[PDB]
């Protein structure tokens, strides 16, 4: 019987109970959300990786759910490549904050996908 | 000036017995009848129930001196052995004005009354009679009436006023309990009740109730042309069913509520009698319960500190015995705790069990209701101990005329002014009451059915509670 | 079925006196010890009782035949005399569950107990039993919440809870209460509490108490990490008044509020109990007033019937005697009423007073508070009487200690922790209680010094409350 | 948008013994559960007030575990708050005790509570932003039999008129009757803006919303980890899937239940966005998960016999 | 008194079939026209539809031992045939007064009837008839006012 | 006349108050929680040893009430040398953490017991 660890555990929502991702894996990724004709994006964060409530309390008020957008989404992107080149260049200028990639949904209007690409030092 | 704090247990007597005192205009007095175990010294007895009922405690505590004890200390100023007791006295406790919250009746008793009855050191204590000062009286409201108002808005004067509690008890429906009410109204009574265990039940819901009687008792005033009033029960489980029932009597427009002020509750007959100041409505008051703690000389409170208590919190009414009915009440006492309540000002007067001198600053007085076991052979030595401001009921002598609720009520009414008229013209009530009993059935076929039933009914046995 | 209707008086027991009744499990029950009149017999006493609290009135009444009374009437169905007593007898009463409105504790009694006391014919009369049936216990809420959910909400197992009143009762300014509050709690108490009679008063007003005493719990909490609280007075003239304070006392998020149920009534305690429920506020009731009426064996009534009476009404906690303290309580019937107040069930058991077997259909468990006159000597004996579903409170114990309010409440704690771990471990607390305490003496200074001062107290005298 | 969660079907657990908990034990269940990686937790749909635990204690102790859990794990929490009540009064007495905790969702059973209550429950929650949880208890007295009564589509689409966020839908493969097909067509009938008319899935009219928000179809009753890879591929990224028994039932305890339901899910989720097909290779993909997840693989060997298999009543 | 946790699941009839209880003035008893698909024996299906209308559900949950099941479990108590009919039964269940809501008839249906009737393990099910405790009845407001007062 | 101090003094609910209990004196606990036929189980808290208030301020509202479980209620368990051996082994795992002893009445549904049974350095 083990018990479930309590101390350094936080939790990236989806696809975070996983080993972490390979090259590999992370490409594929990618590929999903392209082959089905999702407008990637990158989000990134240095401040505050998880949410929290500073301005309110009321239900559904969480700070800390938007984080900043890296340059634009990428309208017609066909090539997996171009997502993972945006991913290395976020990571050089910004090697201390979190990363994820969404994956937009424009007829629902939805965000179809999202996980974290990387992770900053000790996480 | 302050001495050191030295812990431990000191006699009470050392502090709370005071016999050199003079009482301030300003202080609550209470006269307690006290019985102390063997081996304890009545200063002691006397100390420990001052102390205890105001700043004391059981041993020394060092917070007594960031306060000045002299000014809020209960006192034990006097002590005075009772004639013919074994090992009982009379102990007068003062208590500063600044103990009490302003207009509360709970507050004033959980004082006194709170814990001090229960000290294993006393067999037994008594509570007889409490001052209350002018200037604890003002901060009361006091009867949301009145004997004055009450006449006027009614329209009913020089004569005791006469109701008739429904019978049985409990059982009855909505309807038939304003059948019973339209019966007994037309036939002379000003009103009739519910029952003080009527609230609301299975056999009979509130509201039903209060819509038929409303009904009948209109009926009865317009065929008559004299204003009726049904008590309509507010007594309820909380204070917002309380009030619901209220404010739906306010709604049909009668005149008079009733509530039962030791079972309801001091906090819940405060709220009631200022929301019947606020919308003009009387306020008759059972005294349910009271018989658990007055009935005993030795143990409990004396029924005229409940009496000045009501006052306080108010009432427009309040049941206060009949003296000759079947249940205890005897005439001196009874007469004293009467004046208590109606007047203005009461002397001191040991031979009635008043021990202190009373003035009420123009509070309206309370209409004292005699009720229970009480019949038209009665009626002179009702209308001798009571005079014109009471209201004599009549519940089993009503329902239990042999011709119905009408005539019952009939009798009642012809024997009530029979004596009235007799008294006006000079008669002795006391020496004549039967013959004027008599002189009246010759002309009233429902007063001689009525007389003949009850001829023989008396109760008589010994009182409990003597002075 | 129905025969005539005949005007004039019959002997209650024709009617009311029902020997060969089998009660049903929807009747409230009543043990009524009963003390007539010379002449007056036993059955008519007991029959005069049950008509007189139910549906019957002095003389034959024609409404009856309106109704089927066979339904509704109250029945006395046994009698039996008491052991070594005078003409006294306890009559069993039964009264069908339509005669009672649904969650008024106030109803109930205004029934049972409202007129039966007074009448002509008793010399005295003593409620001691009530056997509340399933059914009617379902119509009421109970405590706010109960020993479990307070635990709970508070976070403390395994031992009793202490607490502590401030002194002296009346005098203290707003702001000299929360300086002693901050240090009585900081030394270990979980709790402190406004003394029953601080209300609103010239020298201290409510909410300047409020406020101070909230911060100075805030401060004790936050030094020692553990849950506290401290018992606001809710306790007012009106039900307004009343609600204010209680409203006051749920924006300061503290825990706990605190009434005096029959100073304050039944209806203003469940309109409070109600709100506490709605709020979470756990509500602490005082029982002020109670000795008298429950004191003397002859008249009034028992204490079990006003612990009844509270379970139903509402009450997280009650004041239930310490036995070893300064007021009167024996140890046996001090059991049979805890009984009454914790469990689910309790059967029937003479011995220690308890007339009827009582179910409470998972109605919450009320926790009893040991207070009065008790101090660190006394730990063991609290211990082993109460178990550990208990409130333990030192008011002079605590601030009587020689050093002061901190140490004094360490000296509490320690001794509490050294009994708890002493009969965890196997040790006979009745036997070796002093041992116990002295041993605790060698390692605490606090505890120490307390023992010195008190080492003589007891409070020894004969109880007028005996089985 | 509101919770920030994307990209797979949403996780609770239905706190057991349904009736019995203390409001104490109940949010110590719930923190352990929520810690573990799942989603949400939820009052059973029976638990409103009663004699061992009344409404008021449960919602305070279930808010303290939720936050808690909440802060542990970094992901948004949330547990069910029951409003179902005898009176519309105390139905909105318990909304409003929720609203002023400020959690994010409550519950209402609308067929035994009534669809005038609900659409008053359900107006309360769009004013005060709370999310809306969905109970179909006593559907199956009315929609069971296919001689009598009326389909479980009609009392959807009634729902998806009146409110709720979420509402059972069935699970197919759990412990009550749902057949494929007919499930298929009603779960499109809550989440899309408009059906073609479509017999072999029993609809026989097509119907449109006119941009009536879509409705969360909810999977719960009976299912368990090994039926992870079926639940995914036929409800997709938008569902909640419940495991009650299935997470309390772990030999290790609520928290490793919780992980082991997390990480059955997320491996489906990972497989099926690589190409993998859920329906062939389901076992493998969940086999696969236990080489390097303790807790998946006790759950695995606890529940691997059972299946729910009886022929349907309701059939097309 | 308590045993250990053992993780699995196991037949309802272990725990939910109890034909040697007594009745209790304070319980709800359910009388269930139960129709078992074949090989489902009428214990278990009368056991399955008192375990899922009370406490339990289709494994063992470990939280069961924080509380005493004996007195909030629902129990079937007694079965019989019915006469003229293929493989239908009455299923007799009973509830403790503790398990339902004061004055909620909705709480009431919840617990009876709202998920018994879609086990896919019955064919068929219908509830004939409830008896409600006095003690029940009490926490009931009742009509407004009823024959006589109407009249 | 001694001052009660006021740094470094939180306290830990029952038994607290009492000089720290000897390795018997703490059998002797367990004996009692199981002789009673109460389960016993362990809570550990790496964070919050104390409770506080973040989340709200109700009455009745506390944060860190909630400690988190040790594997699971020790159910039939009828010897303190097992409860001492999860003592142990929790020890083992999280030093850094405050480990709690409990022991449940089923019946009531009340814990009857709950004592500290280890405390991390410096407290
Ligand atoms: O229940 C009863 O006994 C009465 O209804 C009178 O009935 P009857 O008119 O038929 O006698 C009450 O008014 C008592 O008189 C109250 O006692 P007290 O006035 O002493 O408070
Ligand atoms: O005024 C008093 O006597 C107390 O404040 C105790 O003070 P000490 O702690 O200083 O003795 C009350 O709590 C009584 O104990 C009430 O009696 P009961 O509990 O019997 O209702
Ligand atoms: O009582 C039950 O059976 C559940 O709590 C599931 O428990 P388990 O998770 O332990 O199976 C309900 O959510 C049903 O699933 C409702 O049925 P439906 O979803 O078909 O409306």
């Amino acid at each position: 019987m083990q018990v479930w660890p309590i101390l350094n555990l936080k939790k990236y929502e989806t696809l975070s109970y996983l080993p972490p991702l390979t090259t590999d894996q992370l490409a594929r990724q990618v590929d999903y959300l392209l082959n089905n004709k999702w407008v990637p994006c990158l989000e990134f964060e240095t401040d505050h990786g998880f949410v929290y409530r500073e301005h309110h309390n009321s239900p559904g008020y969480y700070d800390g759910r938007y984080w900043t957008m890296w340059k634009l989404p990428m309208f017609g992107c066909t090539d997996p490549a171009q997502v993972l080149n945006e991913l290395e260049e976020c990571k050089k200028e910004y090697p201390n904050a979190f990363i994820r990639i969404i994956g937009f949904d424009s007829n629902r209007e939805v965000q179809c996908i999202s996980f974290i690409a990387y992770k900053p030092a000790g996480y | 000036a302050s001495v050191g704090f030295k812990a431990g247990v000191k006699d009470y007597k050392l502090t709370y017995y005071t016999p050199e005192y003079e009482t301030l205009d300003t202080d609550i007095l209470a006269a307690f009848r006290v019985s102390p175990q063997p081996g304890v010294p009545p200063e002691e007895a006397g100390a420990a129930v001052a102390a205890e009922s105001s700043t004391g405690t059981w041993t020394t505590v060092w917070t007594d001196g960031l306060t000045n004890l002299d000014r809020y200390k209960g006192r034990c100023y006097h002590i005075e052995p009772v004639a013919g007791e074994e090992n009982q006295y009379i102990c007068y406790v003062a208590y500063p004005l600044d103990l009490f919250e302003e207009g509360s009746v709970t507050n004033m008793f959980t004082s006194i009354v709170g814990n001090v009855f229960g000290f294993k050191a006393l067999r037994a204590l008594r509570l007889e009679d409490l001052r209350i000062p002018v200037a604890y009286v003002k901060t009361f409201q006091g009867p949301p009436h009145g004997i004055q108002v009450e006449r006027d808005k009614l329209n009913k004067y020089g004569r005791p006023l006469l109701g008739c509690t429904i019978k049985p008890k409990l059982g009855l429906s909505a309807k038939n309990y304003g059948r019973a009410v339209y019966e007994c109204l037309r036939g002379g009574l000003d009103f009739t009740k519910d029952d003080e265990n009527v609230n609301s039940q299975p056999f009979m819901r509130w509201r039903d109730r209060f819509l038929f009687c409303a009904e009948a008792l209109y009926k009865a005033q317009a065929e008559t042309g004299e204003i009726k009033g049904h008590y309509l029960n507010a007594t309820a489980g909380t204070c917002e069913d309380m009030m619901k029932r209220a404010v739906f009597a306010r709604e049909l427009g009668v005149p008079i509520v009733m509530h039962d002020y030791l079972t309801g509750g001091f906090t819940a007959n405060t709220t009631l009698s200022h929301y019947c100041r606020d919308n003009g409505l009387l306020l008759h008051i059972h005294r349910a319960m009271h018989a658990v703690i007055d009935r005993q000389k030795n143990h409990g409170m004396h029924f005229r500190v409940l009496a000045k208590a009501l006052r306080l919190s108010g009432g427009d009414h309040i049941h206060s015995g009949t003296v000759v009915g079947k249940l205890e009440g005897e005439r001196d006492i009874t007469l004293g705790f009467v004046d208590l309540l109606r007047d203005d000002y009461t002397e001191k007067d040991r031979s009635r069990g008043i021990y202190f001198t009373q003035s009420w600053v123009s509070t309206p007085g309370v209409l004292p209701v005699a009720s229970g076991g009480i019949h038209v052979w009665h009626m002179p030595a009702l209308t001798e101990i009571f005079g014109d401001d009471s209201v004599l009921q009549f519940g089993g002598g009503t329902l239990g005329h042999p011709w119905g609720n009408a005539p019952g009520a009939v009798a009642n009414r012809v024997a009530l002014e029979a004596c009235v008229q007799a008294r006006n013209e000079g008669r002795d009530l006391a020496r004549e009451g039967n013959t004027i009993i008599r002189e009246a059935t010759k002309w009233s076929p429902e007063l001689a059915a009525a007389c003949e039933v009850w001829k023989e009914i008396k109760f008589e046995f010994p009182a409990m509670d003597t002075v």
